[PDB]
RNA sequence: CAAGCUUGAGUCUCGUAGAGGGGGGUAGAAUUCCAGGUGUAGCGGUGAAAUGCGUAGAGAUCUGGAGGAAUACCGGUGGCGAAGGCGGCCCCCUGGACGAAGACUGACGCUCAGGUGCGAAAGCGUGGGGAGCAAACAGGAUUAGAUACCCUGGUAGUCCACGCCGUAAACGAUGUCGACUUGGAGGUUGUGCCCUUGAGGCGUGGCUUCCGGAGCUAACGCGUUAAGUCGACCGCCUGGGGA
RNA sequence: UUAUUAAAAACACAGCACUGUGCAAACACGAAAGUGGACGUAUACGGUGUGACGCCUGCCCGGUGCCGGAAGGUUAAUUG
């Protein structure tokens, strides 16, 4: 998974505090970082279905978090999807 | 920087090339900002079974903390060195600076 | 990559071509080109000595360095180039002193890789060493059979040779034909295997595609008259005889190797 | 199952010791087990049945 | 704390023919039995222990 | 609709166990084959035989070599995985689960037609590889016959890379999620407490095997891992054949 | 493709298979030198049969051929 330092950096830049590790923005950012990191692994290991299942779990969890955020506050949703480079 | 435990056997006829091999390996490990936790020259030991029609191989043990590039170079060196008849690199959880039983027997 | 063309024409239906986006799209290196005139399979008597040769696209000969005797000096690969004279691709390398040469492109090589020949070269694909300095079991190509003569074995696309044993002044090689041969250790070889391995996957697709390569049609002996071929004529389709060459030598089984000079180097014949 | 006939022992006790050692090593059972192929389902069912009958 | 280099200790968990003894005979925990099996296999690789009584 | 809350659901910290997956390397035992030494008339196989190999020197034994496949002992109604499945050792990449004490978000949840993905073995396509085993096939037996069981061989296949196939008694013949309801003996994996007496005792989680109480069931049996008492959603059934 | 009575179902063909060939290659033209094969090197080259693709390609090694075997029998020049 992500190292401790990368996780701390993401939590700091996406959270309202250094301890706000549960915010929707922090969770979506961590999931996006893990997906982007896994992208390179699966480019080389196209036959790793067992890990791709966890990758798809991460993708679906990020999708549900983004849906909840868009339904809750669309402004933060837009800021997040522009800061992370989403929307296909 | 992960910790590794390196054990390699040398041909018995090449026992005096072992100090030079150790010198080169420590040079390569510390040159890459790595540490050496333990280094033990067990000397010649009777083999439990013949390896390449040989008995009485020369054993050396190393405990190093080094990146993966230098460890890959060390494995390549072991593979291409004809004097090293057998080697094995293993990861360890933490640094090991305690004397192994082979030298703890004395 | 291996791509199949869409059947927009009966001649294009079965064409399967090999595309390589890394090949140089441009003219080859001029100082390493020569005139390569066609022969039509005719010898100096003007007679056809090898049938089914003729026509095809004009080709210029690339001077490929098969000796690799520029030791000690590193070289970098500038680009991979198409070579019409062989099935493999060739790489234009640039030595440190400014000399450019053509070598057979091994598998995995790309522009920017660094190669070197000599007894001190590192063991990696592209390097050339005397076979006594190469570990037993390794896979090599462009092998010499006489020291300093130039590589002659494993030069086709995708081919390679593995050193199976070394003793005294000789090493034993397993050729791509499955034959075990002895070669003296001072002969040189290049690490790795020849690139363009998917060359065998291509399908020409139409009769004209073979004509571009200078291959004229092959007439079956049984389709001729008795004066032309031992397989003769007959009312209808008749064979009734053992298959032979146009000159009466039994094909399909009869061994033709007769060379007592080189028998001492053949450890075991192919099978 | 190496048996070295030590001094001051008759042959019969050495032979009986050799048999005891070769049976504690389980070589005959193994070479009788390995002479025919047992499907993975068959060996799993046999192990399950043996574990079930080892309950008394 | 089972070390493949501790052949004096590993020889207590192998038979006279070099085979690993089952955990039911020595009554050792499953976790330390797995550690012992791994250590014995590694020591067999390093030719510190025999694979069999033959070689 | 608006604002909340933390108990459902997630994030972070530190660790734990594991044949979870993908890639590369390597080790030993054994089978087969090749070459040679010793050695001589049998070997192999079966209920018994014969086909088969063997005086051109087999089988046995010893030495060297080649190649492929699978990993004895550990090993265990043991472990991991959604399922199919996963078993030498080492390294590289990587998913999930669990536990301790906290911090964080604040219903973000459950189920899911159509849809998509994974999916044993056999089978198919291309290129390799091929020791053992072995559909088809051949021969020897048995038999009234024997297109079989048994024997001697043996091709595809089994193995690798990449695609396809999408089926199994794919089974717990038991859909997923959540709550509640007496017990006993174990296994495995964390964690806490105590002159730690001990490989100790006492708690507290996760997964797991057997027995059994109420209850339920046509019965067999299930029984806190329910086939008991309920709730949400889905799939499916409507006599046997035809099918 | 039968110039000048036959244009076709014949020949070729891409594809397939077998087989030979380790490079001074096999093979071919050459009393020879040499040349072609090829400034190529088994993913290459020659020969033979078949003839895109799809589904496939069963049984027979007695005869003839080819390949392997080397014990034995027979057997040339030579030897005398």
């Amino acid at each position: 998974s992500l190292s401790t330092e990368a996780t701390a950096k993401i939590v700091s830049e996406f959270g309202r505090d250094a301890n706000d590790t549960g915010s929707t923005e922090v969770q979506v950012a961590l999931l996006t970082a893990q997906i982007n990191h896994l992208q390179g692994h699966f480019a080389e290991h196209k036959k790793d279905h067992h890990s791709r299942r966890g990758l798809l779990r991460m993708v679906s969890q990020r999708r549900k978090l983004l849906d909840y955020l868009k339904r809750k506050d669309v402004a933060r949703y837009t800021q997040l999807i522009e800061r992370l480079g989403l929307r296909r | 920087m992960r910790h590794y435990e390196i054990v390699f056997m040398v041909h018995p006829d090449q026992s005096e090339q072992v100090p030079g091999m150790i010198e080169r390996y420590t040079a390569a490990i510390t040159g890459a900002e790595g540490k050496i936790h333990r280094l033990e020259d067990w000397g010649r030991r009777q083999l439990a079974y013949p390896i390449n029609k040989l008995h009485k191989a020369h054993y050396v043990l190393m405990n190093v903390e080094a990146p993966q590039e230098v460890i890959d170079e060390l494995e390549t060196t072991f593979r291409f060195n004809d004097a090293v008849i057998r080697s094995m690199v293993m990861r360890t959880k933490h640094a090991v600076t305690e004397a192994s039983p082979m030298v703890k027997a004395k | 990559a291996v791509v199949k063309c869409k059947p927009t024409s009966p001649g294009r239906r079965h064409v399967v071509k090999v595309v390589n986006p890394e090949l140089h799209k441009g003219k080859p290196f001029a100082p390493l080109l020569e005139k390569n005139s066609k022969s039509g399979g005719r010898n100096n008597n003007g007679r056809i000595t090898t049938r089914h040769i003729g026509g095809g696209h004009k080709q210029a000969y690339r001077i490929v360095d098969f000796k690799r005797n520029k030791d000690g000096i590193p070289a970098v690969v500038e680009r991979l180039e198409y070579d019409p004279n062989r099935s493999a691709n060739i790489a234009l390398v640039l030595y440190k002193d400014g000399e450019r040469r053509y070598i057979l492109a091994p598998k995995g090589l790309k522009a920017g890789d660094q190669i070197q020949s000599g007894v001190d070269a590192a063991i990696k694909p592209g390097n050339t060493l005397p076979m006594r300095n190469i570990p037993v079991g390794s896979t090599v190509h462009n092998v010499e059979m006489k020291p300093g003569k130039g590589g002659q074995l494993a030069r086709s696309a995708g081919t390679y040779v593995q050193i199976v044993a070394r003793d005294g002044a000789y090493v034993t090689l397993r050729l791509r034909s499955g034959e075990m041969r002895k070669v003296e250790a001072d002969c040189r070889a290049t690490l790795g295997e020849v690139g363009n391995a998917e060359h065998m996957l291509r399908v020409l697709g139409k009769a004209g595609a073979a004509r571009w390569r200078g291959v004229r049609p092959t007439v079956r002996g049984t389709a001729m008259n008795p004066v032309d071929h031992p397989h003769g004529g007959g009312e209808g389709r008749n064979f009734g005889k053992h298959p032979v060459t146009p000159w009466g030598v039994q094909t399909k089984g009869k061994k033709t190797r007769s060379n007592k000079r080189t028998d001492k180097f053949i450890v075991r014949r192919r099978s | 199952p190496v048996i070295k006939v030590r001094e001051n022992e008759p042959f019969d006790v050495a032979l009986r010791r050799f048999k005891r050692s070769c049976e504690k090593a389980g070589v005959l059972a193994e070479v009788r087990r390995r002479e025919f192929y047992e499907k993975p389902t068959t060996e799993r069912k046999r192990a399950k049945a043996s574990a079930v009958k080892r309950h008394a | 704390e089972i070390d493949y280099k501790d052949i004096a200790t590993l020889k207590n968990y192998i038979t006279e023919s070099g085979k690993i003894v089952p955990s039911r005979i020595t009554g050792t925990r499953a976790k330390y039995q797995r550690q012992l099996a791994r250590a014995i296999k590694r020591a067999r690789y390093l030719s510190l222990l025999p694979y069999t009584d033959r070689h």
